[PDB]
């Protein structure tokens, strides 16, 4: 029918999926614009990821004008993960 | 015709697997059993839920509770016009023969059959239950 | 278990074991009616009172009583 | 046979058949240092029965609640002997008659 | 409750708790030892009956005292 | 010659508000539970 | 395309659940496996000590940070942890009754693991077996609440 034992692989792993996700997704994104002033979507918040790992304990603010970078920069990068992985064209398109 | 027992080494129906198959009443109490022979493959509704596939040939299925070999029956039986028997089966490895249970399916009138539960009164001929009072436990008066 | 009572007003039209969905009833012969059939109950432990028998019986005030009683695990229908 | 081409219920292999598995349930010895079982089993040999730990549970509950009464006294929030420091509502009962 | 909505449909509900305790792991060492039904037809109106007189009465009772001995008590 | 101590309620309402219930629906849980022989 | 992932259980598609990569990834299914509950092979004291021991460990926490002595020093992690070990207690004396009134009578009749072989049924589920498992669990969980307060009062950064 659907199976008779489930695959102890289902998730099919091709190396390749997750370096092109990441990697080809954010060597373009730390272009630069004319929006922000000559700065990327990946060092402009390097900036903030070290900047408030600078006084550790403290839980940075809830309004400080990063967390909208390290949310719109997983809303893209999950996205190019999770269509990598429908890059197994091996038997479907 | 004698009282048939089953072969149980005939194919199932192909199926997905639902939830609302067997649960522990098989384990300990009892589950019931069905078999019919088809004469083409076609596509059946299951009495939990989704389709399924019947064989070309014998088939075997297990249920729950017996409305749901009642269903399965009807639907094989007024829409198919096939000869479905199911069985009840017993945690360790008995078999009770039911459904037809005389060979024809109960309403062609099979002569040879013993009538049971059956007053012979009209339904206002019962006593007032003052009568049947303080008895060994409740009754109703149409039960004597 | 159930109790289930066939009387002697039917007159044999086979309704009730048509309706009945869990083949506790059965047809009889009689020599009591034209149709010469007469229903019976020779199963009620797999009865669980759904009261379809009653629904299907044409004679008034009807020729089949189901009344209830104790339950059990086949009464209740309990599939679990 | 069960396990085949489609040949379910197997009559005398009940079993499989039925639904009765054990789903994560893995039998092994050793999962612990050897002499837990004996810090352990030498330790909860009083209270191994079915009477005897619900001695011990009535014993405990009742030395705890009685005591709880007598020096529950840590100031229970308001009421064990730190009471109304303040005459509360005396004179104060009704609004239109003041009544007391 | 229990007057406007009635049985079965308790009963397929309770159905669908039932298998799903009993296919949890780690909570399926634990069961019933009567199996778990629905109230019945007959005692649910009882019940109903018995939580409207009692919310009626303890209401009643609660604006009565209150307001009759905060004017005068 | 009657009278109960200061410290009376203090002991006795916890008593039948945590411990009697207790025993009570303990007990009665065994005894709802038995199988008769 | 000739490509599944969810599949019945163990062929047999007419026995209510399914298999899922939830129920039966590997790494879920060792790791259910590893658990204290499933071991089958340990004496049911064991167990219950070990349950008990991080039952009571959790059980001490909220008591602590949300009881009604949470603002006054000092004092404040003395009433939470006296709380968690009624609590204890309380858990104690159902897992008793549960022994009293589940293995009352006869046991079930057969069971086999899903790589079919007829593997004994577990001692835990017989009426010595769950006192046992009872007792453990007392033991276990005091001594986890006990520990609780030790690990307050002794500890780098506690706040
Ligand atoms: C290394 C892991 C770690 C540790 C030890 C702490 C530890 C702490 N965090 Mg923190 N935190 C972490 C990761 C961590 N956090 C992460 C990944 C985030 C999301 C980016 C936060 C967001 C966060 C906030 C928003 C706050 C804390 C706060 C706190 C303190 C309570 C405590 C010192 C609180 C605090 O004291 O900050 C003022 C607080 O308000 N944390
Ligand atoms: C990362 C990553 C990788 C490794 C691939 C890889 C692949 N994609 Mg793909 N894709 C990606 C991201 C990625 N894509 C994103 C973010 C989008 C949007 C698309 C949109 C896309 C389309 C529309 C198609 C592919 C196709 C393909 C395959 C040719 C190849 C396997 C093509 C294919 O399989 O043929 C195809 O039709 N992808
Ligand atoms: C959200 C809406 C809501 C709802 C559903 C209720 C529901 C209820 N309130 Mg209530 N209440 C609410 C908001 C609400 N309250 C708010 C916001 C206030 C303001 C603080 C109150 C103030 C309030 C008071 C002061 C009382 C209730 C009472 C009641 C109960 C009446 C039940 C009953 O059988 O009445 C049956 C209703 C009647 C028998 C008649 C109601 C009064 C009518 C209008 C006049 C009396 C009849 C007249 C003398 C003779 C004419 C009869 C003729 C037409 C045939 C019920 C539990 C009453 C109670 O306890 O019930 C006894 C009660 O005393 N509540
Ligand atoms: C039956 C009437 C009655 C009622 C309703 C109450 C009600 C109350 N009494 Mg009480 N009391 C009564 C008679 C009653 N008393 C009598 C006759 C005596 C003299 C022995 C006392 C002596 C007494 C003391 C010394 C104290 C109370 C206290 C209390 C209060 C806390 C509850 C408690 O711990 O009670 C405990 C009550 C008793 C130990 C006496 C009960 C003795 C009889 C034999 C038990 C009756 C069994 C009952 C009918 C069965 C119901 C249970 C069943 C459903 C399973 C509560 C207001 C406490 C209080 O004042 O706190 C402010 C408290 O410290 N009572
Ligand atoms: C939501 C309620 C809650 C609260 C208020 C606390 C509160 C606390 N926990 Mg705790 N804990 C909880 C739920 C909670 N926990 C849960 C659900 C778990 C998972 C089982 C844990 C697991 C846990 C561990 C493992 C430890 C704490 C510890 C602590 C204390 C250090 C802070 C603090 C009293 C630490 C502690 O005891 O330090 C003294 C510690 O080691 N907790
Ligand atoms: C259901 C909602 C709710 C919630 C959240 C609370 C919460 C609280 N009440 Mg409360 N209360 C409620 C309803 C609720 N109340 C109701 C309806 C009443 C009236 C009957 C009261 C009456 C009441 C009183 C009279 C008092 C409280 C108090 C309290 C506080 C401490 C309670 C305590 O010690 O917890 C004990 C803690 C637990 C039982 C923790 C269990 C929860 C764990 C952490 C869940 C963890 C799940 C985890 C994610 C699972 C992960 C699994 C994974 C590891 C595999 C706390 C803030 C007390 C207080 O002083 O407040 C400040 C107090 O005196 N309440
Ligand atoms: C008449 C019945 C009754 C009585 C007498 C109490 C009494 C109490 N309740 Mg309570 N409660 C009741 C019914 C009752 N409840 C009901 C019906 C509910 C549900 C609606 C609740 C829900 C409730 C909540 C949610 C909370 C209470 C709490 C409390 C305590 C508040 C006292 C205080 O300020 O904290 C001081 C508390 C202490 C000093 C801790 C004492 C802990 C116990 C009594 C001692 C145990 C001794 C030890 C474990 C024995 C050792 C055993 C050995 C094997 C090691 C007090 C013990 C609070 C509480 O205790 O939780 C923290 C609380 O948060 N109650
Ligand atoms: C807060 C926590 C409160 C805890 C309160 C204690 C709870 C005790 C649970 C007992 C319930 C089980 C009932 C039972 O069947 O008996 C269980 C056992 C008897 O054991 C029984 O034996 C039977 C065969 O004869 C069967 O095997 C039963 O299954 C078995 O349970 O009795 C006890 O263990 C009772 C011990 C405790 C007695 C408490 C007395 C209360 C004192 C009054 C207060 C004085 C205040 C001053
Ligand atoms: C935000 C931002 C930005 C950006 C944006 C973007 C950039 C977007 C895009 C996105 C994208 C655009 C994505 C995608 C990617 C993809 C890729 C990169 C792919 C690749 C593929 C491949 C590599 C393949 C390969 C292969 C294989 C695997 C096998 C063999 C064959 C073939 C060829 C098929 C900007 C700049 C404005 C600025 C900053 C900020
Ligand atoms: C894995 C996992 C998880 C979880 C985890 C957890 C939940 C944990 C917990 C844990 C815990 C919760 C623990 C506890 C512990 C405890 C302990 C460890 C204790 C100890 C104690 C002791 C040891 C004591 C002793 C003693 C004393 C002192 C007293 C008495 C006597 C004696 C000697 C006994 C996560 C989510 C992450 C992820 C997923 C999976
Ligand atoms: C909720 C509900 C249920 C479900 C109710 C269930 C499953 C029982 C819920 C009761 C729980 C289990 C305990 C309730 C807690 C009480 C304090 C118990 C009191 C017991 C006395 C002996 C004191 C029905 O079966 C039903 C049937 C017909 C009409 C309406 C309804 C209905 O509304
Ligand atoms: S009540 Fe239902 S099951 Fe019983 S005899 Fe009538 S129709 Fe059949
Ligand atoms: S339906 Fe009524 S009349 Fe008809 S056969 Fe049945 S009992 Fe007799």
């Amino acid at each position: 029918a659907s199976n008779k034992s489930f695959p102890r692989d289902w998730v099919k792993t091709d190396p390749l999926v997750p370096v092109l996700g990441f990697a080809g997704w954010t060597i373009p994104a730390n272009i630069g614009v004319s929006a922000f002033g000559g700065q990327s979507l990946f060092g402009l918040f390097t900036q903030s990821i070290g900047e408030n790992l600078a006084h550790f304990p403290t839980g940075p603010a809830l309004d400080d004008k990063f967390w909208l970078y390290l949310i719109t920069y997983h809303l893209g990068l999950f996205l190019t993960i999770t269509l990598g992985q429908i890059g197994v064209q091996g038997r479907k398109q | 015709w004698t009282v048939p027992t089953l072969n149980p080494d005939t194919p199932s129906p192909i199926f997905g697997g639902s939830t609302g198959g067997l649960l522990r009443k098989a384990q300990t109490e009892e589950f019931y059993v069905i078999t019919w022979e088809a004469k083409k493959e076609q596509i059946f509704e299951m009495p939990t839920g989704g389709a399924a596939i019947m064989r070309q040939g014998p088939n075997l299925l297990k249920f729950g509770k017996k409305e749901q070999c009642l269903a399965l029956t009807t639907q094989l039986r007024n829409k198919f016009k096939l000869t479905p028997c199911f069985y009840r089966v017993f945690p360790d490895g008995k078999v009770q023969y039911l459904h037809p249970a005389d060979g024809v399916y109960p309403e062609k009138v099979n002569a040879g059959r013993v009538g049971a539960n059956q007053n012979m009164r009209r339904i206002g001929q019962n006593v007032n239950p003052i009568k049947v009072k303080f008895s060994g436990r409740m009754m109703s008066p149409a039960e004597i | 278990a159930h109790i289930v009572k066939i009387y002697d007003t039917c007159i044999g039209c086979t309704q009730c074991v048509r309706a009945c969905p869990l083949d506790v009833l059965e047809m009889v012969p009689w020599d009591g009616c034209k149709a010469s059939q007469m229903a019976s109950a020779p199963r009620t432990e797999d009865c669980v009172g759904c009261k379809r028998c009653e629904t299907a019986c044409p004679t008034d005030f009807l020729s089949v009583r189901v009344y209830l009683g104790s339950e059990s695990t086949r009464s209740m229908g309990l599939s679990y | 046979k069960y396990g085949e081409n489609s040949r379910y219920f197997d009559l005398q292999d009940m079993e499989n058949t039925t639904g009765s598995w054990d789903m994560y349930g893995v039998d092994e010895k050793k999962r612990y240092p050897d002499n837990q079982a004996k810090f352990f089993t030498q330790a909860t040999d009083i209270i191994s029965r079915r009477e005897s730990l619900r001695a011990l549970v009535a014993l405990s509950g009742i030395a705890a609640i009685v005591t709880y009464g007598l020096k529950g006294a840590k100031d229970a929030d308001l009421p064990i002997t730190k009471g109304p420091q303040t005459t509360g509502e005396n004179g104060k009962g009704g609004s239109v008659r003041s009544r007391l | 409750m229990f007057l406007i909505s009635w049985r079965g449909y308790w009963q397929e509900l309770i159905e669908t708790l039932v298998w799903a305790h009993e296919k949890t792991p780690l909570a399926n060492l634990v069961y019933w030892k009567d199996k778990p039904v629905a109230l019945s037809i007959v005692q649910a109106r009882l019940v109903g009956l018995a939580h409207f007189s009692v919310g009626y009465i303890f209401t009643y009772a609660a604006f009565l005292i209150a307001s009759t001995s905060g004017r005068f008590g | 010659p009657f009278v109960p101590p200061s410290w009376a309620p203090s002991v006795f309402v916890p008593l039948t508000g945590l411990v009697l219930p207790a025993i009570a629906m303990a007990t009665l849980f065994v005894y709802i539970e038995k199988e008769a022989p | 395309k000739k490509a599944q992932v969810i599949s019945p259980v163990n062929g047999d598609p007419f026995v209510g659940m399914l298999e899922t990569p939830v129920t039966s990834a590997p790494i879920v299914a060792t790791y259910l496996s590893n658990l204290p509950a499933y071991r089958t092979g340990v004496a049911p004291v064991l167990r219950g000590v070990e349950i008990g021991l991080a039952h009571g460990f959790l059980l001490a926490g909220p008591f602590i940070k949300l009881g009604p002595l949470r603002n006054v020093p000092e004092t404040a992690e003395i009433a939470g942890s006296l709380s968690a070990a009624g609590l204890v207690l309380i858990l104690a004396l159902c897992l008793s009754i549960y022994g009293s009134a589940q293995f009352q009578s006869t046991p079930s009749i057969g069971v086999k693991t899903l790589s079919g072989r007829s593997v004994a049924r577990d001692p835990l589920f017989s009426a010595d077996g769950w006192s046992e498992f009872a007792a453990g669990f007392l033991v276990g969980g005091e001594a986890g609440v006990a520990w609780a307060y030790v690990c307050t009062q002794i500890l780098p950064y506690y706040s």
